[PDB]
């Protein structure tokens, strides 16, 4: 249920088309926008492509921009992204993450496990933070800051925090600053204004060990931050 | 007969039930509406328009 | 030639005003009426709303009309705007007769046809092909038609296609409205000879306010079919072309009367109308 | 025994009115009379939410005060965002009537019914990123006619069976079962502090009962016909009764009584929908005549006139917040009025 | 309007689009009303057409003819002493009204039904198609004998015969009598009032029958028939 399985990948050569396949399971991909997201090894992430509903809205990466695309099959409830002209900087952690747009809603729900790819103006993510002692049972806050305030007229400040686990794919712990994702427990916080964010963790266990990542979605380039680990 | 002698006493307890409630005076009540009535009455973007400024059907 | 009408014309600058007169209020409110009714989602008030714009096009247009009448951008000007709105009124009555025929005759089976955005998308056209058709005379100055051979075929079909086979599809759709209505248990014996009158009222006051002038014009067409330039047919049929043209502006004021003013519906709306402009 | 049954009955209810009228000694219009009358109050359509296919019945804002649910004929319940018009939701229903709809107060799960006699709870937020029936309450055996959500947990329905129900959502079944009406029941009303609520019948009486005990504490009558609407006062010490006999009435708890009625000589059709303002101010009526009236609820005169709907006004909301107030009528348009200055 | 406001639009869209969709099946069928007496065969028509589905309450049954679309709706197990629900029902295209012929100890009580439904506040534009439903009991009652109308209904014995009506070549002329006696009972409440705004469809119908559909869709076309005629300016 509400999986995310993603299949396709391995050593592949420059100048090869590929096809990365990501099926959703347990959930209506018809009615849900998609992404697909890139993680540089030991590295941070960036967000790669879009696709509404429908295929209405189609929206790429200036990086990645006219030799990659996106398809959806809603019947068959997959996602594709087709690769021409691969390049050295395509070796990378590939998700295909599920969003869907409406108000009260935490567009970034599931992070599937992803596929690995191996090969032979824009608003930027401080995060100066980068290194955290590991010591449960503190009160440890994890700040970040903005080229340009994420506030916008209607209120809603598009500012999201997600954990990835040494070993799992990375989840969603915000949606925006002042709510809390469904899963995460109560522990977590968010607070901050204009520019300047703060995660906040009153109590601190063994299962909060992770690398913790803050994204902008006020403009669609949608580019992430660099991430800290504890 | 049985039912019907059933429901009858049955709304006469629930009618006796209904008397002992104490009803306070019309007046002293209908003054305490006019109270809160009054003193909500700025808190009431119906009753007063609010300026479109902070107006969010605008 | 020996082109001579000023004579019997000057007996009927007055029926133009008067025209006027008539036409512009009644087709305002006509256009009023219609666009209620396109408020309740009656797909034949966009008909009748166009209907009455085509009508009330044609009043503005008389007055240009009437002055230079008397004193004598003209061809392109109303001078176009003649020819379409005679057949745009037309045009927008066989649409009219077409939507009541297969409101009634099938009420059952062209729902995707009685649709607003269908209304407008018949309309459109209506409006384009008309004006494209009758374009001709501006790229491909009074209407006087000297004896032009490129016009006298235009004649030919802006007499057939124009007038023939819009009102032939009028009378056709309304005979089979009268035998749909005939076989309805519902409808009383007065209310089907109701019908039958409205029908008959439409049909000949279309007949005999837009026929005539056709039938000089297909006459004069044939008139030329083999003596060109020669025939003079100013000799007989001038003054009778020129009363026939007054004759067809009959029409723009007979259509509010006809297709608004007669149903008690649309009286009731401009009765409602007319109070409250009156009232503010 | 049953004669004298009747009897006292009849003495009970003859010491009921002498206890009311000793009570009775002046008319709040008396009391108010020292008050600045509010003018003329006119309101203007914000918005207009298209879509629905034909007549609408009942809509409730959200306790966000943004967020509204809208029920329509063709079996849909569609939920809008009100500040911008889009529609969040379109859920599909089981029965194309219903005759009510509600927003839980947390704004996770909503509510319909109507003459499938089945309460459809249907929960938004889900991890499966569509709408379900969360639950389907049976245990009516008459349409039902008003739902309201005392939380997630509880919700409380009205029907024509003359019963009104609360039901536990995880159990699904009547915990109290309120039967002391003799008429079809249409609106009820939860006080703001859900500890009682009251709810009007055909039998022209509004009996207000406790949710956590369940018995009629009180019972109001006056009006001449089937009561069609009620709506709690915002500090919970009254309500209003809106009848087919083209009158508002409002009945006060604590006196027991009936404070005045709303009642216009030129106005004769009957109400469809009322309820208050923030400051409970104002009383908003929609009616058969095609437009919402709004009286002076402590000077009974008609203060505004909400007419811009082809047809009768079903519904009619107010947001928590009292921001602005949503009518939906029977023209498939649901309008959000608000004032201008 | 930012990025999720613009996405919000779009799936707002999309729901549009989809209820477009829905409207065109919604404006393609057409709501029938069905009512009659609980002993009234209105189980069996519906039954006999195709296959209800319960969900006491609201009976849905939606039968196709001539590639349009009926939707039957029967309210059962509700107390009709006000059908105060009747104004969901004010848009319906017909009200299919059935009545047992066979039972003239409820045979008053349905022609009082009968004249509550048609002088309807709400359903003064909602035309009716009466089903005389179980005619062949009638028939067999009546030429028993044992059972006299007359008792009944003291009108019936200076009752003839209408010259309009039309009966089976086998059937018995006392059966025509009785027949077109209630259906004359029924036209008397259905002619008093209704004269134009809408119109009352008689039928005679039994259990066996099976053309029900066929009637039930010639009479909403004649319905369909006169609104498009009142609507289009027509009358």
């Amino acid at each position: 249920d509400v999986q995310l399985v993603e299949s396709g990948g391995g050593l592949v050569q420059p100048g090869g088309s590929r096809k990365l396949s990501c099926s959703a399971s347990g959930f209506a991909f018809s009615s849900f926008g998609m992404h697909w997201v890139r993680q540089a090894p030991e590295k941070g992430l960036e967000w790669v492509a879009y696709i509404s509903s429908g295929s209405g809205t189609i929206y790429y990466a200036d990086t990645v921009k006219g030799r990659f695309t996106i398809s959806r099959d809603d019947p068959k409830n997959t996602l594709f992204l087709q690769m021409t002209s691969l390049r050295s900087e395509d070796t990378a952690m590939y998700y295909c993450v599920r969003s869907i747009y409406y108000y009260g809603s935490s567009p970034f729900d599931f992070w599937g496990q992803g596929t690995t790819l191996t090969v032979s103006s824009d608003i930027v993510m401080t995060q100066a933070t980068s290194s955290v002692p590991v010591t449960p049972g503190e009160s440890v806050s994890i700040s970040c800051r903005s080229s340009k305030s994420l506030l916008h007229s209607n209120g809603n400040t598009y500012l999201y925090w997600f954990l990835q686990r040494p070993g799992q794919s990375p989840q969603l712990l915000i949606y925006r600053m002042s709510n809390l994702a469904s899963g995460v427990p109560d522990r977590f916080s968010g607070s901050g204004s204009g520019t300047a964010f703060t995660l906040t963790i009153s109590r601190l266990e063994a299962e909060d060990v992770g690398v913790y990542y803050c994204m902008q979605h006020l403009e669609y380039p949608l580019t992430f931050g660099a991430g800290t680990k504890l | 007969n049985t039912a019907s002698i059933a429901q009858a006493r049955k709304l006469v307890e629930q009618l006796k039930m209904e008397a002992n409630i104490d009803r306070i005076k019309v007046s002293k009540a209908a003054a305490d509406l006019m109270a809160y009535c009054e003193a909500h009455a700025k808190e009431d973007p119906l009753l007063t328009p609010v300026p479109a400024s902070e107006n969010p059907f605008r | 030639c020996n082109v001579d009408s000023n004579i019997d014309q000057f007996f009927q600058p007055t029926l133009y005003i008067i025209v006027i007169v008539l036409g512009f209020p009644t087709n305002c409110m006509a256009l009023w009426a219609a666009y209620m009714q396109v408020k309740q989602k009656n797909e034949l008030g966009i008909y009748l709303m166009n209907l009455s714009i085509a009508d009330l096009l044609y009043i503005t247009t008389l007055p240009l009309w009437i002055d230079y009448f008397v004193h004598h951008v003209s061809c392109k000007l109303f001078g176009f705007i003649f020819y379409t709105n005679i057949y745009v009124s037309i045009a927008f009555l066989c649409c009219i007769s077409v939507d009541r025929y297969l409101a009634v005759a099938h009420p059952l089976k062209f729902a995707k046809v009685r649709r607003v955005k269908t209304a407008l998308l018949v309309s459109a056209i209506v409006w384009l092909t008309e004006i494209v058709a009758n374009s001709a005379p501006l790229f491909h100055c009074f209407e006087k038609y000297p004896m032009e051979p490129w016009v006298a075929g235009m004649n030919l079909y802006r007499t057939f296609l124009g007038f023939l086979a819009p009102w032939g599809i009028m009378l056709a759709a309304y005979r089979g409205i009268l035998r749909a209505v005939r076989g309805n248990v519902s409808t009383e014996r007065q209310e089907k000879a109701k019908i039958k009158r409205l029908a008959l009222s439409l049909i000949l006051i279309v007949l005999l306010c837009f026929a005539p002038y056709h039938v000089l014009l297909l006459w004069r067409s044939v008139l030329f079919l083999i003596n060109p330039c020669d025939c003079g047919g100013e000799e007989n049929l001038f003054g009778a072309y020129h009363v026939t043209l007054a004759l067809t502006s009959l029409n723009c004021v007979a259509d509010p009367i006809l297709y608004c003013f007669v149903n008690e519906g649309a009286r009731h709306d401009v009765g409602r109308a007319l109070a409250t402009l009156l009232g503010l | 025994e049953l004669d004298q049954l009747r009897q006292e009955a009849e003495q009970l209810k003859n010491q009921i009115r002498d206890a009311r009228k000793a009570c009775a000694d002046a008319t709040l219009s008396q009391i108010t009379n020292n008050i600045d009358p509010v003018g003329r109050i006119q309101m203007r359509t914000r918005r207009t939410l298209r879509g629905h296919l034909a007549k609408i019945y009942a809509m409730h804002w959200g306790t966000d005060s943004r967020l509204l649910v809208s029920a329509s004929q063709d079996g849909k319940l569609i939920i809008w965002d009100s500040y911008t018009t889009n529609k969040v939701h379109a859920i599909p229903l089981r029965s194309s009537w219903v005759m009510t709809c509600a927003y839980a107060p947390s704004g996770n799960y909503v509510a319909c019914g109507g003459l499938d006699n089945i309460c459809s709870i249907y929960n938004l937020k889900t991890r499966e990123g569509n709408v379900r029936v969360s639950r389907e309450l049976a245990g009516h055996t008459g349409y039902l006619s008003c739902c309201r959500f005392l939380d997630d947990n509880q919700i409380v329905t009205s029907s024509g069976d003359t019963t009104c129900a609360l039901w536990d959502i995880e159990t699904g079944q009547q915990t109290t079962t309120f039967t002391g009406h003799t008429g079809d029941v249409m609106s009820l009303s939860l006080a703001p502090d859900t500890r009682l609520f009251v709810s009007g019948a055909c039998d022209a009486s509004a009996k207000l009962w406790d949710v956590r005990e369940g018995m009629c504490r009180q019972t109001f009558t006056g009006h001449e016909s089937d009561i069609n609407a009620i709506c709690f006062f915002p500090n919970g010490n009254a309500f209003a009764t809106g009848s087919d006999d083209a009158t508002c009435r409002l009945f006060d708890l604590r006196a027991d009584q009936e404070l005045m009625t709303y009642s216009h000589d030129n106005i004769i059709c009957g109400i469809t929908s009322v309820s208050f303002s923030k400051s409970g101010r104002l009383l908003l009526a929609g009616y058969d005549d095609f437009n919402c009236n709004v009286w002076d609820a402590l000077k009974a005169d008609r203060a505004g006139v909400l007419a811009g709907h082809d047809n009768r006004v079903s519904c009619l909301g107010v947001t928590d917040d009292g921001m602005a107030v949503a009518t939906g009528s029977w023209d498939s348009f649901l309008k959000i009025w608000n004032g201008s200055s | 309007v930012s990025a999720e406001d613009k996405a919000a639009a779009e799936r707002s869209k999309m729901i549009e689009k989809q209820l477009q969709k829905d409207k065109q099946v919604y404006r393609a069928t057409h709501r029938l009303l069905l009512l009659g007496a609980d002993n009234s065969g209105k189980s069996t028509i519906v039954k006999q057409m195709r296959i209800y589905h319960g969900g006491s309450g609201i009976f849905e049954t939606k039968f196709q003819v001539d590639k349009v679309n009926f939707h039957m709706f029967d309210v059962g197990g509700q107390r009709d002493e006000r059908r105060k629900w009747i104004q969901c029902f004010n848009d319906v295209t017909a009200i299919i009204f059935v009545v047992d012929s066979s039972d003239y100890n409820r045979l008053q009580e349905a022609l009082n039904d009968f004249k509550s439904i048609w002088n309807n506040r709400w359903l003064r534009t909602i035309s009716v198609i009466l089903f005389l439903n179980k005619q062949d009991l009638l028939a067999e009652k009546v030429l028993a004998g044992k059972s006299k109308i007359e008792d009944y209904f003291p009108e019936f014995a200076r009752y003839t015969t209408p010259e309009d009506a039309t009966p089976e070549p086998g059937e018995d002329p006392r059966v025509t009598r009785a027949k077109y006696f209630i259906r004359d009972e029924f036209l008397r409440i259905s002619t008093a009032s209704g004269d134009g705004r809408h119109y009352c469809y008689p039928h005679f119908t039994c259990a066996v029958d099976t053309e029900n559909a066929r009637r039930i869709f010639n009479d909403c076309r004649d319905i369909i028939q006169r609104m498009h005629l009142r609507q289009y300016e027509l009358l």
